[PDB]
C-alpha cells in the first residue's frame, strides 16, 4: 500500500441463484488481494433450543467438507495459510462474516473460492467433528466470562429491553455449547447458508472477468432455496418510563442516565443523506453544550455527557449519562432530568451552530475537489463499512459535494427541529449503577416523572456560555541559586553537580540524546513518608499532575506541553517520588520552569478533584465488598501481615479539600532532589538553566523510607470466593541476596530456563491449566530474589499445580543444560548490544548505578556482563529461585 | 505485578490500574469507566 | 456516527 491507489471500478453482479458479489479493483499494490463473504445470519435469528448455534456453525464450517473431508482449516494449513493472519470470521447479532487474505495474494484466488464455497455450501457439521471442537468454544466462552461481559448484558438487557437482543448473545450458553448435538447445528445452516442469503466481496489486484468466472464456478451450483422473512429487528418501541438497575457485585459501575429511543433511520421525507448531516451537527452543538452544562451539576453528579448509538437496523439511543458519587443517584438522576428540562427550554446556540457548520462545510470543500487515493488497508476499511450494511460505497469526493449540497438546506432551526424530536420520543429510560453494598431501591417509574414535572413547572437559567479561554504563562523567575561543588566523571561523560538549596544533578552528555533533554528528577518522598498521610499524599499527586500550576488548569496544562512537545509526568510511589519528563534543548527553560512551578505554585483543578473524588469513592464501595477486595486483603495478611494503608471511607473522602490535599504535596516537594538529565550540550549552556530554576526550590532534609517488605517464612490460604469457574493459584518465594548486575542477570537467565522447564514439566493438557506464568527478578532495592508462579486452570486438579512446579522447581538446578545456556548467554548478547545506544536502557542504568554505588560506574562495563553467564552460575542461581522456607501459596477456588 | 493502561476516546484520556494477570475492559469496568500499555477506542 | 470528519 506504499503508492496510494485512486479510487477503484467497481463491478456487481447476481448469479442466477442470488449469491451477490462485488469486484473492487485497485491500481492498487500488485497481487494483493482481500476477500469477503457475509451470511446474512447472525444470533439474532437463532430459536430458543439454539443458544450460541450461529457461532458454532462459524467455527464448524471449517471442519469437514464434501471435498476436504480432513477440515476446510485442515487444507488451509497445508497450502500454507495462518489461523487469524491469513483466514478468520466473526459472528455477531445480525451477520456472520467469513474473510481471508491469500498468503499468495490473487494467486490463490481460486483456492480461497473454493474454500468459501466448501465452508458456505457443503459443510458436513458432523458429530465428531463438534466434541473435537466444543473445547475450543468452551475456551472461547471461559476468557469471555468477566465483569466486562455481564455488565455489557446489563445494558444491553436495558437499553435494548422488549427486542431480541438480550436473550441472544453471540457466544451462547454453557449448557448448548455442552449439550446441542450437531443435528441442530445441521438444520441450522440448511435453513440459513443459501445463496441469496450470501454475498461476496474481492478487493484488490484482480482482474474482474477472471474473478467472476472463478465465482461462478464455485458458486452457481447453489441450489436457490429462500430463506424465512425477517422483520424483528428492532425493539418494540412504546411510549413508556422504563426503570432499570445495571448491576454486577464485580463493578465500580456508579452511573445514572435518561435515555431515549425511536426509529433514527426515518428522514421524515426529505434527504437520508442531510439527515445523517443533520445528525452530525447536531450531535456536535449538543456536546459542545452538555460539556459547558458541568457548571450546573450538584456534588452527586459529574461529567454528565450525551451518546447517541444504534441499537438495531433504524432504532437508535440518545442517552444523557452522569458519574455518581456513590449514595447520592437520587440527587443525580434529578440534576440529569433538569439539563435534559433546559434544553427543552432554550434553543442550541447559535454561533457553535455557525461555527460547526462552517467547519464540515470546509472539509466538504476540500473533499469535493481532492481526488480520492488510498493505502490498500485503508481502501478494505473503507469498502467493508459500507459493504457491510449492505450500501455502496459513494467516493469521498462525491460525498463533499452532496453534504456541500445538503448544507446549503440546513439552517439553525433545523438542527433544533432535529434536536427537539428526539427530546420528544415517548418511548423512555432510565437507569441506575450503583456499586457495592450502597442502599439501593430502585425507584417507580411514577417517582421519576415526578421529578420531570418538577423541572418542567421550574424556572431554569439559560445555558451555559462558553468560557474564555485561560492562556497560561510560565512566571518569570529573577533569583538565582548556585552551583557549588563538581565532581566529574569523564570516563563516563558525566558531572555531579551540588547545588545552594541542597539538590544535586546528575547530568550525563550522552550523544544519544540528540536535540532533546531528557530529565528525570527522584527524591525521597515517596507516600509512605513519614509526614504525610498516605492516601492524601497520592491523591496530592495524581490532582498536581493532572492539573499543572495553581493559575492553569488540567486543559490548558496539556494544550501548552503539546505546543512545545514537551513532557513532563509525576509519579509518586511508596518510597520515592519521580517527576519525568522531556523537551527540545530549546525548551529546556520551559521544562525546568514547568518543572519549578508544579513544585512552589501546584494547583487543584476542580472539576479534576470532582472527579478523582468519585472515581475513588465507587471504587471503596465496589472494594469493600468484591471478589478482587477480599483477594488482596487475604493476599496482604498472607504476605505482609497488616495493610501499609488503606483507602478513607466515602465519609471521609467527600471532605477532603484542596489545601489539605496541597500540603501533602508540599511535604512531598520539599524533600531534596536528584536530578538525571541527559542533554548532549555545552555546560555553559545548561548551567544557567539550573540555577535559575532548579536551585532556587526551598527543600529541608528527607528521610529514606522503610521498604514494604514480604515477611518470611511459609503460610497458605484457599478462598472458594470465585464467581467465575475458574480456579487462580499464586505463590510467592523470595531468597535476600545481594544486587550487582551480574546476579541479575543471572536470575534473568535461570527464569528464562526455569519458564521452559516447568511448562514442559507441568504440560499435560488433564491438568486444566489456562494460563501460566514464572516470574522471578533480584530486585535492586529489597536486593531479594523474588518469585511469582501463577496459574489459572479448571477448579478440579487446582491443588496439584503449585506441588508439581515445586517438584520441578527442584529438580531443576541439575536439569540444565550446557545447551542451555549457551543459547542464552548468546541470546543475552543479541539484546545487550540491541540496547547499546538505547536512551532508555542508559538512563535506567544511570539511575541503578547511582542508587546502588551513587556514581555512574555502571555505564561502563557492560560487555562482561555477558561473562557472567555460565552453567555454574546459572545453575547456582537457579537453586536460589524458589525457596522452600519462603512460600506463601494463595489459592481461589470457585465460590461453593 | 500492577501497569497502567490509559485510553483515548472521543471524550478524553481516561487512565486505571490493573495486574497482569488481568483483561483491559474488565479492570475499566471494576473501576466504574464506562468506555465501549496506551490502546484506543 | 460522523458522515464528515473534520478533526
Ligand atoms: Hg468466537
Ligand atoms: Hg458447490
Ligand atoms: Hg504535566
Ligand atoms: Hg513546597
Ligand atoms: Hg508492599
Amino acid at each position: 500500500e506504499e503508492i496510494k491507489s485512486p479510487l477503484p471500478v467497481f463491478k456487481e453482479g447476481t448469479l442466477a441463484n442470488g449469491f451477490r458479489y462485488t469486484l473492487v479493483q485497485l491500481e492498487g499494490p500488485k497481487t494483493r488481494v482481500d476477500i469477503r463473504l457475509i451470511v446474512d445470519v447472525g444470533s439474532i435469528d437463532e430459536k430458543d433450543n439454539e443458544s450460541g448455534v450461529a457461532h458454532m456453525v462459524e467455527h464448524m464450517v471449517f471442519r469437514a467438507s464434501d471435498a476436504f473431508p480432513q477440515g476446510v482449516s485442515t487444507e488451509l494449513h497445508k497450502q500454507g495459510w495462518g489461523r487469524g493472519q491469513s483466514y478468520n470470521a466473526v459472528t455477531n447479532y445480525e451477520r456472520t462474516m467469513y474473510m481471508m487474505s491469500p498468503p499468495k495474494g490473487n494467486l490463490d484466488l481460486g483456492a480461497t473460492l473454493q474454500a468459501l464455497s466448501q465452508m458456505t455450501g457443503h459443510a458436513k457439521l458432523l458429530q465428531s467433528d463438534l466434541d473435537d471442537e466444543r473445547k475450543i468454544i468452551l475456551e472461547e466462552w471461559r476468557g469471555k466470562l468477566g465483569v466486562a461481559e455481564r455488565m455489557n448484558q446489563q445494558r444491553v438487557q436495558a437499553i435494548r429491553h422488549d427486542s431480541r437482543y438480550p436473550s441472544r448473545p453471540v457466544i451462547g450458553t454453557e449448557e448448548s455449547i455442552n449439550d446441542t448435538p450437531a443435528s441442530v447445528l445441521q438444520d441450522f445452516y440448511q435453513r440459513w447458508y443459501h445463496p441469496s442469503n450470501m454475498r461476496l466481496m474481492i478487493i484488490g489486484d484482480i482482474t474482474p472477468a477472471d474473478a467472476e468466472r472463478e465465482i461462478q464456478r464455485y458458486f452457481a451450483a447453489l441450489p436457490n432455496v429462500a430463506v424465512p422473512t425477517r422483520d424483528y429487528y428492532e425493539p418494540l418501541l412504546k411510549p413508556q418510563l422504563k426503570v432499570a438497575r445495571l448491576q454486577d457485585s464485580q463493578s465500580g459501575s456508579s452511573q445514572v442516565s435518561f435515555v431515549y429511543r425511536f426509529n433514527d433511520k426515518d428522514a421524515f421525507g426529505q434527504s437520508e443523506y442531510r439527515h445523517r448531516l443533520l445528525t452530525q451537527i447536531t450531535m456536535s452543538a449538543v456536546t459542545r453544550q452538555v460539556r459547558r452544562q458541568k457548571a450546573e451539576l450538584p456534588q452527586d453528579a459529574s461529567s454528565l455527557v450525551v451518546r447517541k448509538s444504534d441499537i438495531g437496523k433504524t432504532t437508535a439511543a440518545l442517552g444523557f449519562f452522569a458519574n455518581v458519587m456513590p449514595g447520592g443517584h437520587d440527587a443525580a438522576i434529578s440534576a440529569v432530568l433538569k439539563e435534559i428540562e433546559r434544553f427543552k427550554r432554550y434553543p442550541l446556540n447559535e454561533q457553535d451552530i455557525t461555527e460547526i457548520t462552517s467547519d464540515i462545510r470546509e472539509v466538504a470543500q476540500r473533499m469535493s475537489v481532492t481526488p480520492e487515493t488510498r493505502e490498500f488497508a485503508d481502501w478494505v476499511q473503507q469498502l467493508t463499512i459500507v459493504w457491510q450494511q449492505d450500501r455502496p460505497y459513494v467516493g469521498s469526493q462525491q460525498r463533499g459535494k452532496d453534504a456541500l449540497e445538503a448544507l446549503d438546506t440546513i439552517k439553525g432551526e433545523d438542527v433544533n427541529r432535529h434536536w427537539q424530536r428526539w427530546l420528544a420520543s415517548p418511548d423512555t429510560l432510565a437507569q441506575f449503577s450503583v456499586p457495592g453494598a450502597t442502599p439501593f431501591t430502585l425507584p417507580k417509574p411514577d417517582a421519576i416523572s415526578k421529578l420531570q414535572k418538577q423541572w418542567a413547572l421550574a424556572t431554569l437559567a439559560p445555558l451555559r456560555l462558553e468560557e474564555k479561554k485561560i492562556i497560561p504563562e510560565l512566571p518569570s523567575v529573577t533569583q538565582s541559586g548556585k552551583r557549588t561543588a563538581v565532581k566529574t566523571f569523564a570516563a563516563q561523560k558525566v558531572e555531579q553537580w551540588q547545588l545552594s538549596n541542597g539538590d544535586r544533578v546528575v547530568w550525563l552528555r550522552a550523544p544519544e540524546a540528540g536535540k532533546k533533554v531528557y530529565l528525570t528528577a527522584t527524591s525521597q518522598a515517596g507516600f509512605m513518608a513519614t509526614a504525610m498521610n498516605p492516601w492524601q499524599a497520592q491523591l496530592a499527586s495524581q490532582l498536581v499532575n493532572q492539573s499543572g500550576p495553581a493559575t492553569w488548569s488540567g486543559e490548558s496544562l496539556s494544550n501548552w506541553k503539546k505546543e512545545k512537545t514537551l513532557s513532563l509526568s509525576i509519579d509518586q510511589e511508596a518510597d520515592q517520588l519521580t517527576l519525568s519528563g522531556t523537551a527540545p534543548t530549546e525548551q529546556l527553560a520551559s521544562l525546568f520552569g514547568l518543572y519549578r512551578e508544579l513544585n512552589v505554585a501546584p494547583g487543584i483543578d476542580p472539576d479534576v478533584m470532582k472527579e478523582s473524588m468519585m472515581s475513588l469513592a465507587r471504587q471503596k464501595a465496589n472494594d469493600d465488598q468484591s471478589v478482587g477486595g477480599k483477594r488482596a486483603s487475604e493476599m496482604t495478611k498472607l504476605r505482609f501481615g497488616e495493610p501499609a494503608w488503606q483507602q478513607p471511607e466515602i465519609a471521609e473522602l467527600k471532605k477532603i479539600s484542596a489545601p489539605a490535599l496541597l500540603s501533602q504535596w508540599h511535604k512531598a516537594a520539599s524533600a531534596p532532589v536528584t536530578y538525571y538529565l541527559i542533554a548532549d550540550m555545552p555546560a555553559t549552556q545548561l548551567l544557567p538553566q539550573v540555577e535559575r530554576y532548579l536551585a532556587t526550590i526551598p527543600r529541608q532534609p528527607a528521610s529514606e523510607v522503610k521498604q514494604h517488605l514480604a515477611l518470611s517464612g511459609k503460610r497458605e490460604a484457599t478462598s472458594a470466593i470465585n464467581v467465575e469457574p475458574r480456579a487462580d493459584i499464586l505463590t510467592w518465594s523470595f531468597t535476600p541476596h545481594a544486587w550487582t548486575p551480574q546476579a541479575a542477570v543471572q536470575v534473568s537467565i535461570a527464569r528464562n530456563i526455569a519458564s521452559k522447564y516447568l511448562k514442559t514439566s507441568l504440560r499435560d493438557d488433564a491438568l486444566g491449566i489456562y494460563r501460566m506464568r514464572v516470574d522471578s527478578e533480584l530486585e535492586d532495592k529489597k536486593q531479594r530474589i523474588e518469585t511469582e508462579v501463577s496459574f489459572t486452570s479448571a477448579p478440579e486438579r487446582a491443588q496439584e499445580l503449585w506441588t508439581l512446579a515445586e517438584q520441578a522447581f527442584s529438580e531443576l538446578p541439575t536439569k540444565i543444560t550446557q545447551q542451555d545456556v549457551d543459547e542464552q548467554k548468546a541470546q543475552f548478547i543479541r539484546a545487550e548490544k540491541g540496547r547499546q545506544g538505547d536512551l532508555t536502557t542508559i538512563q535506567r542504568r544511570l539511575i541503578l548505578s547511582y542508587r546502588h554505588y551513587n556514581d555512574p560506574r555502571y555505564l561502563s562495563n557492560a560487555s562482561k556482563l555477558a561473562d557472567s553467564i555460565t552453567l555454574e552460575s546459572v545453575r547456582a542461581m537457579s537453586a536460589k529461585l524458589y525457596n522452600p522456607d519462603n512460600r506463601v501459596l494463595y489459592i481461589t477456588l470457585p465460590q461453593e | 505485578a500492577t501497569y497502567k493502561v490509559k485510553f483515548i476516546t472521543p471524550e478524553g484520556e481516561l487512565e486505571v490500574e490493573c495486574d497482569d494477570d488481568v483483561y483491559v475492559l474488565d479492570a475499566a469496568e471494576e473501576a466504574g469507566i464506562d468506555l465501549p500499555v496506551t490502546i484506543e477506542t
